[PDB]
């Protein structure tokens, strides 16, 4: 299926804001077959989020994830000036990754 | 082609006593059509596991 992301996301810096994914599948392996991109704007994307329970090594503590049901939330504790960039979600369980529309989280 | 022929086979002879000498055959009314009843649905997610 296709997934669906906000047009935009907006916060002042110090809070927290949250990015929504619904639409992910699920397989009979598992239902924690989502991840989290970030792409500056010029450049190629950074793979930020991904077995939200888990994140990869050289990520700060500040980007979270979590799921509940059919939807997937991208936590990020502190926001920052260089934040600004398209967060996209990605649903890689029934062998074909989906990219959603994109969020421009802007502080 | 008629049912001397058929005792004659039956009996294994070209000549058969007076009598009915054996029993020729049974009757077994066949079929003339078809009639697939399953049910009525839609496709399975095999992918989900393959």
């Amino acid at each position: 299926s296709a997934l669906t992301q906000p047009p935009s996301a907006s916060g002042s810096p110090g809070q927290s804001v949250t990015i929504s994914c619904t639409g992910a599948s699920s397989d009979v392996g598992g239902y924690n077959y989502v991840s989290w991109y970030q792409q500056h704007p010029g450049k190629a994307p950074k793979l930020m989020i991904y077995e939200v329970n888990k994140r990869p090594s050289g990520v700060p503590d500040r980007f979270s994830g979590s799921k509940s049901g059919n939807t997937a939330s991208l936590t990020i504790s502190g926001l920052q000036a260089d934040d600004e960039a398209d967060y996209y979600c990605c649903s890689y369980a029934l062998s074909r990754v989906v990219f959603g529309g994109g969020t421009m989280l802007t502080v | 082609l008629d049912p001397l022929s058929e005792t004659k086979c039956t009996l294994k002879s070209f000549t058969v006593e007076k009598g009915i000498y054996q029993t020729s055959n049974f009757r077994v009314q066949p079929t003339e059509s078809i009639v697939r009843f399953p049910n009525i649905t839609n496709l399975c997610p095999f992918h989900e596991v393959f």
